[PDB]
């Protein structure tokens, strides 16, 4: 590992821990959705994005600048990961597509981030030639550089460092006639080398992955990798933390305010149909019950809630208790885990079990058309911009990213702070927000 | 070919995921499709749309509709039962009932077991909501439940018939087996001898010998001329009619085995104590956990016993700490008796070797290769592996329709593994806690350098069989190959 | 005191209890560690030079293991009987039909005479399973997981009737050279612990054991396990107050250093009942650090079950009880007309593996790619080692030599160890000549 930046090309062939291998593969899909819903959320040149990338990477001890930790653990850390993810995701098109978009994000952030002083050596490093012109040349020829330049205003030829390259290496650049041409070789700034350099990156990538996709059926028989790498990205929820076993004070008359002050809209509108019909379905019953439990309501508390609620459904009070106790009860209790022990997640509420007519469970966002969107939001009270911003959000299928631009409009702030990927992660951040 | 072929119909699942859509099954021959709604022209035309768009992707895919089905309960390839619907003029529709797959092997079940059975069957295939079809069946097994527990029920329901292939004496396994059981106690005390092929009844009885059931066997006449014994009701509910109704019961969603142990008596317990684990993991789980907890990982994992040599009083060891709040104390800062004041930390060597053997017990345990049939009915239970192999798995001899599976797993194994190591993972558990204060004070009032030299051993005690232990690593050279 | 007190009280102390061979003087001594002594482990990729791989399992790599043997074992036998062709077991045939494939158990207790299967290969029968019935069948030895040519008639296809078995083929001996010919006469020990008694740990068994092996000064000792049982009532109640690697460390540089004087060769064979070591079969050998030059020359550690030639004779040797557990489910046609030994060895040098029971016995682990790969018979071995709880004895069956010792301490009693004197005879002559010349097991 020579380089912080570098290009997969070379396999890893050492041994590592099956907690090891399930440590990496779920850190590196974590930094790769945080790149994602950060390039979304933000613009891709703003100082905020790349702190809060940087601020991401730290976290996950991904990558750094050369230091003694930085030698040993962060890249091959990255390696091995970025090997495991592309096992992950050469099953699928869209998946390689993805993978090859969120890829390309995060070596143009690490390029930014790299110093101009050692580009010179990675571009010795990446194994293809780049060869960086002197002052004496470069003072010579910056005429010559200045007229064939493309659009950019002005003859300043700033310090941005030009290099000498193959005119074969820059097809697409020089065949538009917008770049010097010496002897064959071309001359190019900064910001045509990088794209010419991500471009190439893009092309190995592709390939890559396509020998992977083939390769597949041979690695695909180990039991203990299939459940991880099949899912790994599709079904697999990033730490949401949020698991049965937390604390607090809930009273059950506040319920109400609460509903409509630091529910999410997917719980915010379960619990308005609950209140107004006195019955749910069973995928909507067993969500927001779990729900329920997760925000802090005591098994007392929500048989007592569930039991009042259908008093009001004209049905005798045994029959509730012989009928339905034993399903709360259990769902509060014992075996049957992961369905009925946890609740839900923004993933599984979106990617299982659709709505159907008179079922009110899922994400709103996900599975209601954009005209009831619109209505809803217009019945929650948020302007008409917001309204806007959320349905173009929407409509580019990033349904989180427009639960957390709905979190800070209700909350009437402009950070939330954070990435929610659980409703019970929306709440507790409302309720720290008071 | 095939790999073209699989490429396309994972696009063309995705792609139908995306219209709104779940499907359910399909191997390059046919796609189940759930539609949501309860209208046929819907249905139809929807069938039609994306038809037309995956044709209009792949000009030369001709695909079509097969069959409609207004209600169904997938278990398997081709194990499923389902309401076929015909379409009649006018778009009237008839639900013809079907299923395949439902099939019993064995004939050894209760008359009330065949009869819950098909009650079971029934209301799952009638075209009432989902939640009117689980009370319903809830609403019967708490009934049966109580019926049998009270005794209300006939006898002559709780008979069993059985028939015999080779004479009584020659059955390898007849300590086992309560039909053949009966038919040694009836050739011995009685006169005309049970030969192959004739079919002995009998009926499971509670003696209080504390026996196992197979050995309790005892003939109808017999037990109705007898009184000191009577019916086991206990074992009729675990293993005659639990297996039935969950067969069937268990996939549906929200209602587990442990489910319907409550609902059908005070089994739970003792269920859940004598239940089998396998089939309720399913990785169709969309988005649940990433890699849980301790608390839920080594909830299955046996907990590490061990005698104190002063005293002899058991001690369990189940994680590194043992208290509430203030007093987090090391397990083996103190014996488990109160009257005992010996330090297990100065028999560490004795805590090593119990260590030791009983890792080496659970290498042969899961050695032994036990393999367990998954069709709740059979449950086979052998040790020989069979050639005869299916898609998933072995084939079970027994329902040449099955697929066995380990009784003890090998990651089941690996998770014990582990399980004991973090037992004594002092250093790992003195990071899961955030109070740094409480950390510090915690370990310079008892994580000397001698403890945790113990505690280290105890460590590597279990890490040494966990270097050598079976694909615990991943090879990357092999993978990437 | 009253520990180990029938030792210090046994009068069969050193009186030989069965001879084999030649009469030979009670004096029995060899010139020890001088003159040119080979041991070489032997065939079988190795047999675990190092420790091992994995402990985990896969199905249908154990599928694969167990359809080879099969083919492998059967493609042997038709190439020897000249078969004409098998047939798939499930094809009803009206004419005799031989069909290939493993016996096995119908349930899960001891085999019947009448409760048996035969389960045939993949490439034959997919791996199908028949009921075969014995009763037609007048001679016949069987046990689970043996791979048989059946030669009955299945006129329905659903149960075959037996009607001939073939007999299994042995592998060929190992041919000699001239200069295992010249090798002089060697004197071999062999010993099969526990080295103490069941009530015991002052190991007053090895101390004899070592005394002995000074006095006669053996070319050779073979010193089977288990050092420490791990079914000893001391530490399966965990009373000991030292680990198991310590105790065992202990025992093993006891043993080395006893025999300093003697100069005789040492080797170590693990087994199943081992505590510190891996309870896996095959396992590897023994690890040991605190060796000088001359005590790694004079002492070698070998994995169970091992193959090593001593001066070129083949040694077959493996420290489970075979011949208990094949004992225990084993069926024939007759028990008081031929010897129980004599067929089950038959079995096991028929079947070209140092463990042919399939599955087996529930106190044995066996990992079956290892297996696979490290526990074959590469050839009819000329001496074979079975240390096992039936009476000592010293057959010669199908000219192989097998000596079953016994166990060196039986409770409290006092055991046995072989003694055998090994001397490769002319290299022409007798068409079959074993190097093996005269073998005494005598009581310890
Ligand atoms: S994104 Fe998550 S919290 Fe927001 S509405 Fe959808 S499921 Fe609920
Ligand atoms: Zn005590
Ligand atoms: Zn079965």
């Amino acid at each position: 590992y020579p380089h912080c930046l570098q290009f997969y090309l070379q396999p890893p062939s050492e041994n590592i821990s099956l907690i090891e291998f399930e440590n990496l593969a779920i850190d590196r899909v974590k930094l790769l959705k945080s790149v994602e819903n950060l390039g979304v959320s933000y613009v891709k040149g703003t100082e905020q994005y790349q702190s809060k990338l940087e601020s991401e990477l730290r976290k996950l001890k991904f990558s750094y600048r050369e230091n003694l930790e930085d030698e040993y653990e962060p890249r091959r850390r990255d390696h091995i990961s970025h090997f495991i993810l592309r096992l992950a995701y050469c099953q699928s098109e869209e998946l390689r597509r993805w993978f090859i978009q969120q890829e390309m994000d995060l070596l143009r952030f690490r390029f930014s981030i790299l110093p101009k002083d050692k580009i010179q050596d990675f571009l010795k490093d990446s194994q293809l030639q780049f060869e960086a012109i002197s002052d004496e040349e470069k003072t010579l020829r910056e005429q010559e550089i200045v007229a064939s330049s493309p659009s950019l205003s002005g003859l300043k030829l700033g310090f941005e460092s030009i290099y000498k390259i193959p005119f074969a290496d820059a097809l697409d650049l020089f065949r538009g006639r917008k770049v010097y041409l010496e002897d064959g070789f071309a001359y190019v700034p900064l910001k045509d080398i990088v794209a010419i350099i991500l471009n190439e990156f893009r092309a190995k990538l592709s390939k890559a992955l396509a020998l992977t996709a083939r390769s597949l059926p041979a690695v695909q028989s180990d039991e203990r990798l299939q459940p991880l790498l099949n899912h790994l990205s599709h079904s697999y929820t990033g730490q949401d933390y949020s698991t049965q076993g937390n604390v607090g004070k809930i009273s059950l008359d506040q319920i109400d305010l609460l509903s409509t002050k630091s529910f999410p809209p997917c719980m915010r509108q379960l619990h308005k149909a609950l209140r107004e019909n006195h019955h749910l379905r069973h995928g909507g019953r067993m969500q927001y019950g779990l729900f329920l439990k997760g925000i802090g309501l005591t098994l007392e508390q929500a048989l007592q809630f569930w039991k009042q609620e259908f008093i009001k459904g004209k049905m005798d009070p045994d029959k509730f208790d012989k009928g339905y106790s034993y399903n709360i009860r259990h769902s509060f209790g014992k075996e049957g885990k992961r369905t009925d022990y946890t609740p839900f997640s923004c993933l599984k509420i979106i990617l299982s079990n659709p709505p159907s007519q008179g079922d009110y469970h899922g994400c709103p966002f996900r599975h209601s058309d954009p005209e009831l969107l619109k209505q809803k939001l217009q019945s929650y009270k948020i302007s008409p911009g917001g309204i806007s911003q959320i349905l173009d959000l929407v409509k580019g299928t990033h349904y989180q990213v427009a639960c957390q631009k709905y979190f800070e409009m209700i909350h009437n702030v402009d950070d939330c702070g954070f990435s929610l990927n659980h409703p019970n992660q929306f709440f507790c951040e409302s309720q720290r927000i008071l | 070919v095939t790999y073209k072929g699989r490429e396309i119909l994972m696009h063309t699942k995705e792609m139908v995921q995306k219209m709104n859509l779940e499907v359910i099954y399909g191997d390059t021959d046919s796609i189940m499709i759930n539609t949501n709604s309860t209208n046929l022209e819907e249905v139809f035309k929807l069938g039609n749309k994306v038809k037309s768009e995956v044709n209009k992707l792949y000009k030369l895919l001709e695909i079509d509709i097969d069959g409609v089905f207004k209600s169904l309960l997938l278990l398997k390839k081709k194990k499923y039962a389902a309401l076929v619907v015909e379409p009649t003029s006018d778009g009237n529709y008839v639900t013809k009932q079907e299923l395949k797959g439902l099939d019993i092997v064995r004939r050894d079940w209760c008359d009330l077991a065949k009869d819950t059975g098909n009650f079971v069957i029934g209301q799952i295939l009638s075209d009432q909501s989902r939640d009117t079809i689980v009370e319903n069946i809830q609403k019967r097994l708490i009934e049966i439940g109580e019926n049998v527990l009270n005794g209300s029920v006939p006898v002559s329901q709780f008979e069993i018939n059985k028939a015999l292939t080779k004479d009584p004496q020659d059955y390898p396994d007849k300590k086992s087996l309560p039909h053949v059981h009966v038919a040694l106690w009836i050739n011995s005390q009685g006169g005309r001898k049970v030969k192959a092929g004739d079919t002995v009844s009998y009926v499971i009885c509670q003696d209080g010998s504390n026996l196992t059931a197979s050995q309790r066997a005892y003939a109808p006449e017999q037990l109705q001329k007898q009184d000191n014994l009577t019916i086991d009701t206990q074992y009729y509910l675990a293993q005659q009619i639990h297996p039935v109704v969950a067969r069937i019961c268990e996939p549906i969603d929200g209602i587990d085995a442990v489910l319907i142990a409550t609902w059908l008596g005070l089994d739970p317990t003792q269920f859940r104590v004598h239940h089998y684990h396998k089939d309720e993991e399913n990785d169709a789980l969309l988005g649940g956990p990433a890699q849980l907890t301790d608390e839920e990982k080594y909830r299955d994992c046996e907990r590490f016993k061990c005698p104190c040599p002063t005293c002899g009083t058991e001690n369990i060891y189940d994680n590194v700490f043992d208290g509430s709040g203030t007093d987090m104390e090391p397990s083996l800062y103190r014996c488990s008796n109160i009257d005992c004041k010996a330090s297990p930390l100065t028999f560490t060597v004795q805590l090593s070797n119990k260590l030791i053997m009983d890792i080496r017990r659970f290498i042969k345990k899961y050695y032994d290769g036990w393999l367990i049939c998954e069709e709740p009915t059979c449950r086979n239970r052998t040790r020989h592996l069979p050639l005869q192999f299916s898609r998933t798995g072995p084939l079970c001899p027994a329902c040449m329709k099955a697929t066995l599976q380990p009784e003890y797993s090998d990651k089941s194994l690996y998770t014990q593994l582990c399980f004991y190591r973090y037992i004594f993972d002092a250093e790992c558990a003195l990071e899961k806690l955030t109070t740094d204060h409480e950390k510090d004070k915690l370990k310079k009032q008892f994580f000397t350098p001698k403890v945790l030299q113990d505690y280290r051993k105890l460590k590597n005690t279990a890490e040494q069989f966990l270097s050598r232990s079976g694909y615990s690593e991943v090879n990357l050279s092999k993978l990437f190959a | 005191a009253t520990p180990s007190q029938k030792y210090n009280s046994r009068s069969n102390r050193g009186e030989v209890v069965t001879s084999f061979g030649l009469a030979q003087g009670v004096s029995w001594s060899g010139r020890g560690g001088a003159g040119n002594i080979s041991l070489k482990v032997l065939g079988c990729p190795e047999a675990l030079t190092g420790s091992y791989k994995s402990m985990f399992q896969k199905l249908p790599d154990i599928r694969e293991v167990l359809t080879c043997k099969i083919e492998e074992l059967g493609s042997e036998l038709k190439e020897h009987y000249k078969i004409e062709a098998f047939t798939p077991l499930l094809a009803p045939a009206q004419e005799p039909v031989t069909l290939l494939g493993q016996i096995g158990c119908d349930s899960n207790g001891k085999l019947n005479n009448k409760s048996v299967i035969l389960e045939g290969d993949r490439e034959h029968s997919s791996g199908a399973q028949i009921p075969v019935d014995l009763s037609e069948l007048k001679e016949y030895s069987l046990f689970p997981g043996q791979v048989v040519i059946m030669e009955g008639i299945n006129t329905t296809g659903r149960k075959l009737v037996a009607t001939k078995l073939y007999e299994g083929v042995p592998l060929p001996f190992y041919q000699p050279t001239e200069e295992d010919a010249d090798f002089e006469q060697s004197m071999v020990l062999v010993a099969c612990g526990p080295y103490t008694t069941s009530d015991s740990i002052t190991y007053d068994p090895l101390l004899d054991l070592i005394a002995v092996i000074n006095h006669d000064r053996p070319d050779v000792c073979i010193l089977f396990g288990p050092f420490l049982d791990a079914k000893h009532e001391q530490v399966e109640n965990c009373l000991l107050t030292s680990p198991f690697e310590d105790i065992f460390k202990q025992c093993l540089r006891t043993i080395i250093e006893g025999t300093r004087s003697s100069g005789s060769h040492l080797v170590f064979v693990p087994s199943l009942r081992d505590v510190h070591h891996e309870p896996v079969y095959p396992q590897p050998p023994f690890s040991y650090s605190d060796l000088s030059r001359e005590d790694k020359k004079q002492v070698q550690f070998v994995s169970e079950p091992c193959s090593l030639s001593i001066n070129g004779v083949i040694f077959g040797l493996t420290s489970t009880d075979l011949l208990f557990h094949l004992g225990a489910e084993e069926i024939s046609s007759s028990s008081g007309t031929s010897d129980r030994f004599s067929r089950i060895l038959k079995h096991i040098l028929t079947q070209r593996s140092y463990y042919p029971l399939y599955p087996p016995q529930e106190d044995m682990a066996i990992d079956y790619e290892s297996f696979y790969v490290y526990a074959q018979l590469p050839v009819t071995p000329d001496v074979l080692i079975i240390p096992s709880e039936l009476r000592y004895f010293v057959k010669d069956v199908l000219g192989c030599v097998c000596v079953n010792p016994g166990r060196l301490t039986k409770g409290q009693v006092g055991g046995t160890f072989a003694r055998l004197y090994l001397r490769r005879p002319a290299a022409d002559g007798a068409e079959r000549q074993s190097p093996c010349i005269a073998v005494q097991v005598v009581r310890i």
